[PDB]
RNA sequence: UAAGGUGAUAUGAACCGUUAUAACCGGCGAUUUCCGAAUGGGGAAACCCAGUGUGUUUCGACACACUAUCAUUAACUGAAUCCAUAGGUUAAUGAGGCGAACCGGGGGAACUGAAACAUCUAAGUACCCCGAGGAAAAGAAAUCAACCGAGAUUCCCCCAGUAGCGGCGAGCGAACGGGGAGCAGCCCAGAGCCUGAAUCAGUGUGUGUGUUAGUGGAAGCGUCUGGAAAGGCGCGCGAUACAGGGUGACAGCCCCGUACACAAAAAUGCACAUGCUGUGAGCUCGAUGAGUAGGGCGGGACACGUGGUAUCCUGUCUGAAUAUGGGGGGACCAUCCUCCAAGGCUAAAUACUCCUGACUGACCGAUAGUGAACCAGUACCGUGAGGGAAAGGCGAAAAGAAC
RNA sequence: CGAAGGUGUGCUGUGAGGCAUGCUGGAGGUAUCAGAAGUGCGAAUGCUGACAUAAGUAACGAUAAAGCGGGUGAAAAGCCCGCUCGCCGGAAGACCAAGGGUUCCUGUCCAACGUUAAUCGGGGCAGGGUGAGUCGACCCCUAAGGCGAGGCCGAAAGGCG
């Protein structure tokens, strides 16, 4: 699915409003690439189905600091 | 009444009448057109027109003297052939014992 | 706690055959117990072969209802009515008129 | 004429059979929709 | 080897029939009606170690009871095993 | 019960080792014509019953 | 606990048992083949085929235990290459499915009404799917208020169909504030203190009080009809028991129970007291949760819908001060009031009844009551999902008609 | 010493109606007064259950064909036996895989079933009847195609592989 594995953004749906108001149903896709991330404290890559907003999240705060949220999370890097 | 919408036959066609339902409301197992639902009775009367009725049958019983006025009625043992007996020879035959 | 029970002499209250005395025989927890020679109805066995059953009238006593019958203690020759105590460890039956222990 | 029903035993039981109604998840509510109001003939299993 | 349990709770019955006296009387054969988990490899050692009788085969089948409609209601009786068991020659049982 | 409430497993194994052909017998001749009562049956089973009981015990 | 029992259809048969191992009787442990999450693989579900180990072995076959899958922990052999990692191979603990209603998260529709229909209504209604529970969701101030104040959510009645929203059409519809049930506040974002200090019990005890069997429990006779008193007439009797049902027809006193007052060897609940598997109160110091509020773009929720629109959630793009500070007070500034998110927890007032016990009905008596008063989800009809009926009455006791 | 329900008979009001007794019937019911209504039937090609007319009338389901003597039986056109006649003979003869599930054989019964009669039956009851190293299923291996550890991709369901 869309496993946005920083900060998990999720398809919601919505309106597709006419201009005479008419509406019909829709989804809001979220952006994603697949990046092969460098990391530090293991001197490797690693994959990774980022969103838009992870990448700036990313080299904001680090990347050892997404390890530590993410293998508590649960899910799998 | 638990069948299904479903109808028994086509309306056209078949010299029948147009029959709608298995629950049909005029039907042998039907419905009930105008069933009640676990409902509620009581009405309200007002603090004035109760205790007014409350002085309305006050006056009655002493114009026919059904009420009788005693001062001391009791008994000292839980007995009820006491209290039988006694309304025996105070010779009684219903009565409402209001204590005080 | 049996008010009447298998094996004992007791006396009809109404019914048919008031007033009337006689034995029970045997019993039935469905309300109904065997009193000999009491309600002699008729009955007609039906001749089968096997086990030699010749058939024949056979007049057959009745049961009747144990909340019909009360038991006939001689001393009194009247309607005893028996109640329970306990007496050495067990419940003793004994008659709560005339107040006889049965025994 | 050749006409509606022609059996056979090998369709009826991977059809309208038990182990057709295993894995289809919208199959399993099927079932609890026959033991939930107690059928005799839950499926033609036989 | 084959328990003492097994071995004499897997019998059930000598079975009765005309044609049942046939085999008997013809080729010193048994007609047991035996019950439905009963092997050949178990009957005989059941009746060779019990009753001392010298056996080598067993012909098994299955017969299957009817549908008796009892009124308003209807039933069928059950599976049962019977055995054609050929005992060897010179033994008979009593 | 009484006798076998105290009893040995060493007993029980040849009392079950009897026990069992002397239900066997029993059921032959209720299959024959000589068993006319209809109660050793009853009797034997509840036999078998009361001592595969206590096996899981002792 | 007690003279009766071996369930009924529905009667015979050999029977147990009479002063307590006859059976119904409550609790405790042991028995529960195969199918079904089916779990050793497989399968058209109740069938088939195998392995390792401990067993004896009349060389002859049987007995029992074990073994899926992923979630997480330890080991051990650990690729492309030496260290590194994927990856298997075990061992331990955990998880699978099940069923009425209520809750709450992701989605999400129409005839209809507008007397046409498209904005709108029907409605976040039906329905799919997911989750934790006997409760759940919240919840303890970036609330509200007008410069007087109230002090969290929850939940009932009002203010009210009013001020709003609306092809200003059909209709949608609050709040402030008041009256009620109930009210409990709290710890994390720590370098040094008291040393096991309240706290919660998941626990050690027994008590009170159930609960799963029970026990006792009052008090009438003669007569008039009748096949039959329960009726009709007399004279009685018990009532901290006139609730009801049954016996040949209307009974307080013929049977059971009813008022009352007792009973548990085992096992258990709720309130209690006491060292317990782990508790750190209290006490000084402080720091005050960053791609976060905001802004632009399209929708959805707020009674707010080709708006003068506050406010909150987010798909996407840029995003600072940080207590001097930051927010809100129905656009917007200026002046004051009020409160500190980006980390959570928390009793009760609140909803429903497949299921257990009792009680009640100005509810209905076999076309009425659930569909089913009787072997009803059945015979039957459809290949399947699924739909689905007709049908009670002898008698007081069968004594059911010997011949 | 006889209630509801049914049934008839006089009698009474403006009407919905009311009154008692003859008969059957064998446990129930009601005054005046006020109180709640699932409260009144002919019609809806209305619903479920029973009964008429048409009418003891058309039909008795291949136009391949039967006749007579004997047995059994309460009476034989149809049953059993006997012998004249006929019909199929690439079928309507002799067998199996499908599918049904005692319809198979042996006694006994004629009430419903059988399109008639009926002793006969594929009907009712009861009893017997299905024997494998070699023949059919499992079994070793696959074809279309189904599932499919991990794996990839979808909001959950899941979709492929
Ligand atoms: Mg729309
Ligand atoms: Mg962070
Ligand atoms: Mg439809
Ligand atoms: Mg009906
Ligand atoms: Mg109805
Ligand atoms: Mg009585
Ligand atoms: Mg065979
Ligand atoms: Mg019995
Ligand atoms: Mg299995
Ligand atoms: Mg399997
Ligand atoms: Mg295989
Ligand atoms: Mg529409
Ligand atoms: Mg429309
Ligand atoms: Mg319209
Ligand atoms: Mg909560
Ligand atoms: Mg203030
Ligand atoms: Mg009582
Ligand atoms: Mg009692
Ligand atoms: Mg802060
Ligand atoms: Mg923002
Ligand atoms: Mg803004
Ligand atoms: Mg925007
Ligand atoms: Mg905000
Ligand atoms: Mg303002
Ligand atoms: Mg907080
Ligand atoms: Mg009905
Ligand atoms: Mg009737
Ligand atoms: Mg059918
Ligand atoms: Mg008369
Ligand atoms: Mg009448
Ligand atoms: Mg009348
Ligand atoms: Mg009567
Ligand atoms: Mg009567
Ligand atoms: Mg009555
Ligand atoms: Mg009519
Ligand atoms: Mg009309
Ligand atoms: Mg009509
Ligand atoms: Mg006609
Ligand atoms: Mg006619
Ligand atoms: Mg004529
Ligand atoms: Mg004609
Ligand atoms: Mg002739
Ligand atoms: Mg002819
Ligand atoms: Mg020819
Ligand atoms: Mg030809
Ligand atoms: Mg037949
Ligand atoms: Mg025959
Ligand atoms: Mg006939
Ligand atoms: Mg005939
Ligand atoms: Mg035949
Ligand atoms: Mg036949
Ligand atoms: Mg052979
Ligand atoms: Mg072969
Ligand atoms: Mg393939
Ligand atoms: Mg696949
Ligand atoms: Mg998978």
């Amino acid at each position: 699915s869309r496993v946005c594995q920083v900060t998990g953004k999720r398809p919601v749906t919505g309106n597709n409003r006419s201009h005479a108001l008419n509406a019909t149903k829709r989804r809001f896709l979220p952006n994603l690439h697949s990046h092969r991330f460098w990391v530090e404290s293991e001197k490797r890559f690693v994959t990774l189905r980022v969103s838009a907003k992870g990448m700036r999240v990313i080299d904001k705060k680090g990347i050892d600091t997404v390890l530590a949220e993410l293998r508590a999370r649960g899910e799998k890097y | 009444v638990t069948g299904s919408g479903k109808k028994p036959w086509r309306q056209k066609g078949t010299g029948r009448a147009r029959s709608g339902s298995i629950k049909s409301p005029i039907w042998r197992s039907g419905g009930v057109t105008f069933a009640a639902r676990p409902q509620d009775h009581s009405q309200k009367v007002n603090k004035k027109m109760y205790r007014g009725a409350l002085k309305s049958i006050l006056s009655e019983l002493v114009r026919q003297d059904r009420l009788i006025v005693v001062e001391k009625f009791s008994v000292e043992a839980p007995k009820t052939k006491l209290l039988a007996q006694k309304l025996k020879d105070m010779a009684l035959e219903d009565v409402l014992i209001i204590t005080g | 706690a049996a008010k009447i029970r298998r094996d004992d002499e007791v006396i009809v209250l109404t019914g048919k055959d008031k007033g009337k005395r006689g034995k029970v025989k045997n019993v039935l927890s469905s309300g109904k117990v065997i009193v000999e020679g009491i309600n002699l109805v008729k009955k007609h066995q039906k001749p089968v072969p096997a086990l030699n059953q010749p058939g024949g009238i056979v007049e057959k006593e009745a049961a009747i209802q144990v909340s019909n019958v009360a038991i006939f203690n001689a001393a009194t020759g009247k309607a005893d009515r028996v109640g329970f105590r306990f007496e050495d460890g067990k419940k003793v039956r004994f008659f709560k008129s005339n107040s006889e222990t049965i025994k | 004429m050749k006409r509606t029903f022609q059996p056979s035993v090998l369709k009826r039981n991977r059809s309208h059979g038990f182990r057709a109604r295993m894995a289809t998840k919208n199959g399993r509510q099927v079932l609890a929709r026959r033991r939930a109001k107690g059928r005799a003939r839950l499926t033609v299993s036989k | 080897m084959i328990r003492e349990e097994r071995l004499l709770k897997v019998l059930r019955a000598p079975h009765v029939s005309e044609k049942a006296s046939t085999a008997m009387e013809k080729s010193n054969t048994i007609v047991l009606k035996v019950a439905k988990d009963a092997t050949k490899a178990e009957i005989k050692a059941a009746v060779q170690k019990l009753f001392e009788v010298e056996v080598e085969v067993v012909n098994t089948l299955v017969v299957k009871g009817k549908v008796k409609r009892h009124g308003q209601r209807i039933g069928r009786r059950s599976d049962w095993k019977k055995a054609y068991v050929t005992l060897k020659e010179g033994q008979n049982l009593d | 019960a009484k006798e076998l409430r105290e009893k040995s497993v060493e007993e029980l194994n040849t009392e079950l080792l009897n026990l069992l052909r002397e239900q066997f017998n029993l059921r032959m001749q209720a299959a024959s014509g000589q068993l006319q009562q209809s109660h050793l049956l009853k009797q034997v089973r509840r036999d078998v019953a009361r001592v595969k009981t206590l096996l899981n015990e002792k």
